[PDB]
């Protein structure tokens, strides 16, 4: 494939690894989720734009809309996690082992 | 050198991703996502999608403004971590750049590269269309069709956004 | 090119002004001068401590509302369609659902800040 | 054959299940058992209570079961219609054998000593 | 997979119409009326044939008519036309509405001297019919033969033989 | 939650699932999953306690991750075929990513860790939706993409799910965690037969849903969530202990009960394709599920556990719970084996 | 679709955007319109199992149009052979190039 | 795994034992690493050094079981001049079980391993001989 795809696919993989390798802050992982969607938007936009798939030009826009619904949903849960424990640390969410 | 504009921007795209993927303080992660969103807009714009590029930049600037506010409220510590402050963050950061730098070095040297899958390094312009002379933007025609062809898409997206408001109100009412 | 040249010139002009600002004046740095400002007395606690956000729910709603305008900004182009019956119905439909969501959040006291 | 149709039109050329179908009698019986369980979980006299309710359990089960049995029969008719037509379309894959008798075919004998 | 057949550089030679877009735009409406026939025969050819190599001859007649059309203007209405497209060329958008006065002078000149009538609003966007002696292409996509359909299953739906035949079930 | 808001949110959970099942376009399939995920989270958080918050967070992170892998597969598929039709995929890398994406959505092993924890952290009514309705959409996609799925990958997930589900349930005293590991074990049977006969995947899916709905409804009827709390049922409602016994023996796959039907038809399809070792291994490993079903029947119906004095107060009040469809569901869960040939309705 | 309500009701929900050779606004064609049309018409009605082998030629051409991997391989080879002769002093490009 | 598995099955039973032992060791070592990775990921080691210690302990145990099975099964075949006899893998399988028992300091594990590994290995050779399919390709 064209060389641009090497870096966009690489960017998606970097964010996927960033998502799967947690640290403490839950906000940091939510950012990696937003980054994953950004690479998908760009990767989809390139294909659609380059192939002149006219009606598919709206598809990346629709992608962003449900990205915001996910980010808003993620932030809502972060608020509740923060209220319970006073931090957004993911090590506090370990009550359900038992 | 200018013929490789999309490649150069895409290199910065990855560098911004390594930025926030190594997960320093979310303040700096948001900075890395803004840079990537900025150059990502530049990449898409160079393929003829001025509206798509500017829109994704505009959305992500608004999103990272909220993330900034939430960070100072709910994701801050006494000593927020930069990329150099933490050994795990620095190791991921350096590893990302070295993996990136070696992909660039070899794809440029050979005009091709095998990184799992084969990528051609002739420059991204070679795949472009050769014959355009319409009196409109094809991206604008495709996007505007959402309101004539995408009735079903309009309904499900509009409904999901309304439900989204209802849901976040429910989720955060302790 | 013109665009990249214009951006480079603006941000280079700003950078030069900062370089002059730091290297031209005579400096005298000591601990008390560079201490954090708080009206004459030393701060109590780090400025990095959490700062509660009382408008957190409006902030999340902004994300959803800020995506609606991405869906609406194509409307000037959509008005050039021949199928104006469908386009006008879906345009009004989208804006009304935005208004309904606003009215819901308003009536449910989502726009009032937490006290 | 018709896309997303419970009972295509061609299914009407098959005979409908009889109303005395043994399978349908069993389905009606399951409805009767459901009615009894309904009384028991709610601590009502199992056999006597709510005969109107018990009647509707039997009737609803038989009603739904009749259509399921009709589609069941239809799908097996379709399977055979497909299978036989395919055999006709490909004779060389289903050739008729020459049937030897047991006086000609040699089978080995294994004594049970 | 084959050699792409390209016309020789000799076959691609024709006397070009070397005028600027402002000149073309200033003469567009009359050119649309005067050179309709070869133009619409070239555009039928391109859309039917779907191959630039298959319409070169029609392309040249488009060029030849253009040169003949512009030579008539040069002979009879050079100065009024030069004023008109000079006005068009000034505009960054090459707008018609800034040069109605010079357009009127050009229009009346060609009308008087050549009987040229300007097409009305909507005329040049009409779909027209064109008579051609070129044969309609047979396989413009160079399609291979389509694979044969699966043999159709037809007959009378009979009850399944001995029912479901699932294990012990008799129905 | 306002009752009207609860109904609107529930209907949106169903609408997202329906969209997935009726869509011919990969983008609308992805939208259906996203709409479904958005609506279910408030049902998880309905009681607002730290365990519900933890459960919803773990659920959101898992489902959101799966959707990104799902959309990655769709875009890779678009590059290599230029279309969006919901059908076989045209790139093996896309097939793997989509297959993993659906495995995480279903909670198949080794992507299973969230299922026991999320189920434990949410009420019983929400757990019922999670372990039943939420399986429909991912399975409906596997039903359409299976011709391009890697056989080794899908059978590996099925094998691991049956083992981990069976082993995981042996150590559980919490009913919601017992149902969760049971669901993982049953997911494996559905996908194991998918490469050979998708019709048998639907049959197992339908019968699993009926039996799982029956159990959850009976747990809700008595507000029981632990083994010991359920062991008091013989002293409140004796009839409910017999229904639990019959249903649990059915989930164990014992003839002549209905739950034997899917295990039986799956073994038939696998043997027709010369797969002998795998169904044998699967049937024996399902004995682990029978073991910890049998423990529940012992503590619930076949013995009488100690009671408390305050239990006498409950004798004087009737069951008020709706228990919708429980009489029908329990009969279907148990007495359906004679009608096995009716599986052709799903063909 | 798992349930084909769109066909039963004859309503078009999403199949208008499934393929790039479907009707576009202002009849703007995709770049691979002809290739995908040829592939779709070759494979129509015969099923994927047959279409995988009997329409291989059409699909391969369509794939080449989409990703252009064979063209880029060809151009990469010519460009390589040119630099081989430039350094070796064995070829001078023409003025027009 | 397909490449290493193919190599083992491409050199005839009882011939070139050293090559066989490399294949079974390669399979064993990979299995041990897979076990270490999940173990380290899901049960965090207290120190980086210990996590390395756990990794080496599992990878060596796994590789030993592979090498001894490959050595025993080939040497038994060559000695007995019975290349295609399932019994050879039974000897190799049990020997592996003993190595596992030794590495665990548990006779009971060693006893059970020698049995179940013995049967399982012998079952694999019969499957190769008779073409038993574990992940059988769909056909009907
Ligand atoms: C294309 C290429 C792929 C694209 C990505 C390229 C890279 C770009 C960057 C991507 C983002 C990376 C994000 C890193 C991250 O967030 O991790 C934080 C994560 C936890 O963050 P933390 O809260 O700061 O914890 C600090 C201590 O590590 C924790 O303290 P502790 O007390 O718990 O110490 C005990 C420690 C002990 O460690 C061990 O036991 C290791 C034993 C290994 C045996 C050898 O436990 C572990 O580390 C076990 C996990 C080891 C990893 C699993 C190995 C199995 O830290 C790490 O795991 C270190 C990894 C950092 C380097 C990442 C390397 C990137 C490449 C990944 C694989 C790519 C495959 C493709
Ligand atoms: C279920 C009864 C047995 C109880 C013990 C459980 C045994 C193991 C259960 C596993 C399934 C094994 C069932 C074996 C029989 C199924 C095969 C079969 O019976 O053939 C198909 C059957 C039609 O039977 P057929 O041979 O045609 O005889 C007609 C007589 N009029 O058509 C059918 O398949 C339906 C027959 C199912 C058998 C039960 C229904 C028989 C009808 C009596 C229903 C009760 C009616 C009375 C209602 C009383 C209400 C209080
Ligand atoms: C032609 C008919 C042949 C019968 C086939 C039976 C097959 C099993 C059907 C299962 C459904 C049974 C009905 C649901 C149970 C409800 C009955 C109950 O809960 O208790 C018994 C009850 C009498 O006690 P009471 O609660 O005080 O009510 C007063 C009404 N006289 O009510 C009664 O008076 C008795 C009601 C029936 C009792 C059933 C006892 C349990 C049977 C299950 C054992 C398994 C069945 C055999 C397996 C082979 C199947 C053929
Ligand atoms: C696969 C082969 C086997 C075939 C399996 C077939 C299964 C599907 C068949 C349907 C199964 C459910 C049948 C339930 C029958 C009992 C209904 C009943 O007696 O209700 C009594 C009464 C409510 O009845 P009512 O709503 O007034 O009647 C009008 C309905 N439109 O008030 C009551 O007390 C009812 C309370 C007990 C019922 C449980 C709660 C459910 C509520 C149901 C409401 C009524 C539904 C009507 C069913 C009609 C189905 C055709
Ligand atoms: C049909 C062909 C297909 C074949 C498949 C098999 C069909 C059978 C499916 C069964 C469906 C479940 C319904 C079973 C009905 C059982 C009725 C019953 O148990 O009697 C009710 C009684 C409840 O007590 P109560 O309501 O309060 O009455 C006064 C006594 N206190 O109960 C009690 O008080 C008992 C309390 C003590 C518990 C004793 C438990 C041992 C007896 C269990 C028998 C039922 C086993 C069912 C399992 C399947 C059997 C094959
Ligand atoms: C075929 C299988 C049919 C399965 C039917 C399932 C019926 C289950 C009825 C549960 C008993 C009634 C009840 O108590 O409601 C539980 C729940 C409502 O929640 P609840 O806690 O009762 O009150 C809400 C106030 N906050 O009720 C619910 O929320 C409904 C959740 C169940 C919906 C999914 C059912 C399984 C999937 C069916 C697809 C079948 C194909
Ligand atoms: C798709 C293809 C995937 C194939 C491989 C998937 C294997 C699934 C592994 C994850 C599920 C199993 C989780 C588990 O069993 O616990 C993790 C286990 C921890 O236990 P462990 O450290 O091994 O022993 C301690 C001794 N007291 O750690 C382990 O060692 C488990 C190793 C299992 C490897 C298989
Ligand atoms: C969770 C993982 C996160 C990382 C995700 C990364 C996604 C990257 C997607 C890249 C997709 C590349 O897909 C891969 O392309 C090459 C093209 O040479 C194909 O290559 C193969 O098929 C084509 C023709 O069919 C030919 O080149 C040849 O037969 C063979 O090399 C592979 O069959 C395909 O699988
Ligand atoms: C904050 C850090 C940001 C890091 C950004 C990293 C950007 C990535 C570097 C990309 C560099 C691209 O480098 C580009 O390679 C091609 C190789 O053909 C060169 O192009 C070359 O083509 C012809 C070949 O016939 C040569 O004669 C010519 O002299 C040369 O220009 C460009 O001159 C060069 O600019
Ligand atoms: C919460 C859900 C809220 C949903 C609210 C939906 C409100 C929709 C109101 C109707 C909007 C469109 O209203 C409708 O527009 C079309 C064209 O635009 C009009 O149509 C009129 O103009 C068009 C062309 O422009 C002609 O084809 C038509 O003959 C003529 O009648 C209709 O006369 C008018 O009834
Ligand atoms: C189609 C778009 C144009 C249509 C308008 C769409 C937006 C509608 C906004 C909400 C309308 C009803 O919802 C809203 O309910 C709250 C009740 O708490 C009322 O708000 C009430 O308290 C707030 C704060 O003190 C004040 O606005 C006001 O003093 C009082 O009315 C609003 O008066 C009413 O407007
Ligand atoms: C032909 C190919 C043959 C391939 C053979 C593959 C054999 C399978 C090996 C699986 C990995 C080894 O399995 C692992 O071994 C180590 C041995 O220390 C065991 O470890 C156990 O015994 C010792 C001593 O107690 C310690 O390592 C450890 O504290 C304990 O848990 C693990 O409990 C077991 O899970
Ligand atoms: C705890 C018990 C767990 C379950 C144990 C079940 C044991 C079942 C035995 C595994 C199946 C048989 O094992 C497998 O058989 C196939 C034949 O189809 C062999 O297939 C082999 O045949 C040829 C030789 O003809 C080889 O060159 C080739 O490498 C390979 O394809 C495999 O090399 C073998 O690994
Ligand atoms: N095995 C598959 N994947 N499909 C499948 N069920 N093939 C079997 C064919 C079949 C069987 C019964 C009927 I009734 C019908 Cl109509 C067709």
């Amino acid at each position: 494939m064209s060389m641009v795809y090497m870096n966009i696919m690489m960017a998606f993989t970097v964010s996927l690894v960033g998502l799967l390798m947690y640290r403490s802050h839950l906000m940091s992982s939510l950012l990696c989720l937003e980054g994953m969607m950004l690479s998908l938007f760009v990767m989809a936009a390139l294909t659609i734009l380059n192939s002149h798939f006219t009606l598919a030009s709206m598809m990346p826009i629709i992608l962003l809309v449900f990205a915001a619904c996910e980010a808003a949903l993620g932030l809502s849960l972060l608020v509740m996690v923060s209220n319970t424990y006073g931090t957004d640390y993911v090590q506090n969410l370990n009550l359900l082992q038992c | 050198m200018m013929l490789y504009i999309v490649f150069i921007l895409s290199v910065i795209f990855v560098m911004g991703f390594v930025g926030f993927s190594s997960k320093p303080s979310p303040i700096y992660g948001g900075l890395g996502l803004i840079v990537s969103g900025g150059v990502g807009c530049g990449i898409v714009l160079n393929f003829g999608g001025s509206f798509l590029g500017l829109m994704v930049f505009l959305i992500y600037l608004g999103g990272m403004m909220v993330v900034f506010g939430y960070t100072t409220a709910m994701a801050t510590e006494q000593y927020p971590e930069i990329w150099l402050s933490n050994k795990a963050v620095l190791g991921a950061f350096v590893t990302g750049l070295l993996m990136e730098f070696f992909m660039v070095y070899y794809v440029l040297k050979d005009k091709e590269v095998e990184v799992v899958f084969e990528f051609n390094g002739l420059g991204d312009w070679v795949i472009y269309d050769t014959g355009d002379s319409g009196f409109f933007s094809e991206e604008a025609m495709g996007i505007a069709a959402l309101y004539s062809y995408g009735t079903w898409l309009v309904i499900v997206t509009g409904w999901s956004l309304l439900i989204g408001v209802v849901v976040i109100m429910e989720i955060t009412r302790g | 090119m013109n665009l990249m040249l214009a951006l480079l010139t603006n941000f280079t002009l700003a950078t030069l002004l900062v370089i002059i600002a730091f290297w031209l004046p005579q400096l005298n740095v000591y601990s008390e001068k560079t201490s954090p400002y708080e009206c004459g007395f030393d701060p109590m606690g780090s400025a990095r401590l959490p700062f509660s956000m009382k408008f957190f729910l409006v902030a999340i709603t902004f994300l959803l509302f800020d995506l609606e305008i991405a869906l609406l900004l194509p409307l000037p182009w959509a008005s050039q369609t021949a199928n104006l019956n469908t386009m006008l119905t879906m345009a009004l439909f989208l804006i009304i659902l935005l208004a309904v969501s606003l009215a819901y959040e308003w009536t449910q006291k989502g726009l009032e800040w937490t006290e | 054959r018709a896309t997303f149709q419970f009972l295509p039109d061609e299914a009407r050329s098959l005979p409908p299940p009889k109303l005395t179908d043994p399978r349908l009698a069993f389905v009606g019986f399951l409805g009767y058992c459901s009615g009894l369980i309904d009384n028991a979980i709610r601590r009502r006299p199992v056999l006597l209570a709510g005969l109107h309710r018990q009647l509707l359990y039997i009737t609803s089960f038989v009603f739904v079961g009749y259509y399921l049995l009709k589609r069941q029969d239809y799908m097996y008719a379709v399977r055979d219609h497909d299978m036989f037509s395919y055999i006709k379309s490909h004779p060389e894959d289903f050739p008729e054998k020459d049937k030897k008798t047991y006086g000609e075919v040699f089978e080995e004998f294994h004594p049970v000593r | 997979p084959g050699i792409v057949e390209l016309p020789s550089l000799e076959d691609l030679k024709v006397q070009e119409v070397k005028v600027s877009s402002s000149v073309l735009k200033a003469a567009a409406h009359h050119y649309g009326a005067q050179c309709d026939k070869p133009n619409k025969e070239f555009m039928l050819c391109r859309w039917e044939e779907k191959d630039p190599r298959r319409c070169l001859e029609e392309g040249k007649l488009v060029n030849q008519c253009a040169l003949e059309f512009f030579r008539q203007i040069k002979r009879h209405c050079a100065e009024p036309f030069t004023e008109y497209w000079t006005c068009i060329d000034y505009s960054g958008l090459q707008l018609f509405r800034r040069c109605r006065k010079q357009q009127a002078q050009f229009d009346e000149c060609v009308l008087d001297k050549l009987g040229w009538v300007r097409p009305d609003l909507g005329d040049l966007s009409k779909v027209t019919k064109v008579k051609t002696d070129r044969p309609l292409p047979e396989n413009p996509y160079h399609s291979r033969a389509r694979p044969e359909p699966n043999p159709e299953v037809e007959g009378d739906l009979k009850p399944a033989r001995h029912g479901s035949r699932l294990f012990f079930w008799t129905m | 939650m306002n009752p009207i808001i609860f109904i609107i949110i529930l209907l949106t959970i169903m609408l997202g699932t329906i969209i997935v099942m009726i869509s011919s376009h990969w983008l609308l399939v992805w939208i259906g999953f996203e709409m479904n995920m958005l609506a279910i989270i408030p049902i998880m958080m309905k009681n607002h306690n730290p365990r519900a918050t933890e459960a919803s967070t773990k659920y959101f992170l898992t489902q959101s991750t799966a959707s990104m892998l799902l959309m990655m597969a769709v875009i890779i598929n678009l590059m290599f075929s230029g279309q969006w039709t919901v059908m076989k995929l045209f790139n093996p890398m896309a097939s793997m990513l989509m297959t993993m994406a659906l495995a995480m959505k279903l909670g198949m092993a080794p992507f299973h860790f969230w299922v026991p924890e999320v189920t434990q952290g949410i009420p019983l009514s929400s757990g019922l939706i999670l372990l039943t309705w939420q399986k429909l959409a991912p399975m409906s996609v596997l039903y359409q993409i299976f011709p391009s799925i890697n056989l080794n990958l899908i059978l590996t997930l099925s094998v691991l799910s049956i083992l981990i589900g069976g082993w995981g349930g042996l150590n559980q005293t919490q009913l919601r965690k017992i149902m969760a590991y049971s669901s993982i074990a049953h997911m494996g049977w559905m996908t194991a037969v998918l490469p050979y006969n998708p019709t048998m995947t639907l049959l197992n899916l339908i019968i699993y849903i009926i039996m799982t709905s029956t159990m959850f409804t009976m747990f809700m009827a008595n507000s029981t969530t632990t083994t010991l709390s359920l062991s008091h049922t013989w002293n409140k409602t004796p009839i409910m202990t017999v229904l639990i016994l019959a249903t649990l023996l059915s989930m164990g796959g014992l003839p002549p009960l209905s739950g034997f039907m899917p295990k039986w038809m799956i073994i038939q399809e696998m043997t027709k394709n010369n797969s002998i070792i795998l169904p044998t291994f699967m049937a024996i490993t399902a004995l682990l599920n029978l073991y910890f079903y049998m423990r529940l029947t012992y503590s619930t119906t076949l013995t009488m556990f100690p009671s408390t004095n305050n239990m006498k107060m409950k004798w004087q009040f009737p069951l008020m719970k709706k228990m919708t469809f429980l009489p029908t569901m329990v009969v279907l869960s148990t007495m359906m084996l004679p009608l096995t040939p009716m599986l052709s309705v799903l063909e | 679709p798992f349930f084909d309500v769109q066909k039963r009701l004859g309503v078009d929900l999403d199949r208008w955007m499934t393929i790039q050779s479907a009707e576009q606004p202002h009849k703007i064609p995709s770049r691979c319109h002809a290739f995908e049309k040829e592939w779709i018409e070759c494979a129509h009605g015969i099923g994927s199992i047959r279409a995988e082998k009997e329409c291989k030629i059409e699909f391969e051409d369509f794939r080449e149009c989409l990703l252009r991997q064979k063209t880029m391989k060809r151009l990469h080879a010519i460009r390589r052979q040119r630099e081989k002769l430039i350094k070796e002093g064995k070829y001078t490009p023409p003025p027009h190039h | 795994a397909k490449t290493v598995l193919r190599q083992y099955w491409d050199i005839p039973e009882g011939t070139e034992c050293h090559r066989k032992t490399y294949a079974t060791t390669s399979i064993g070592g990979a299995a041990g690493l897979v076990v270490s990775a999940y173990s380290v990921a899901l049960k965090t080691p207290t120190s980086f050094l210990e996590g390395v210690a756990r990794t080496g302990r599992y990878t060596f145990t796994a590789a030993a079981i592979g090498a001894i099975f490959g050595l025993t099964s080939c040497i038994s075949a060559q000695v007995r001049e019975k290349p295609d006899d399932p019994l050879n893998y039974l000897i190799g399988g049990c020997a592996g079980g003993l190595i596992l028992g030794a590495r665990t300091r548990s006779y009971g594990i060693g006893a059970a391993a020698c049995a179940y590994m013995g049967l399982t290995a012998a079952l694999v050779k019969m499957g190769q001989l008779e073409g038993w399919q574990v992940f059988a390709e769909p056909k009907v």
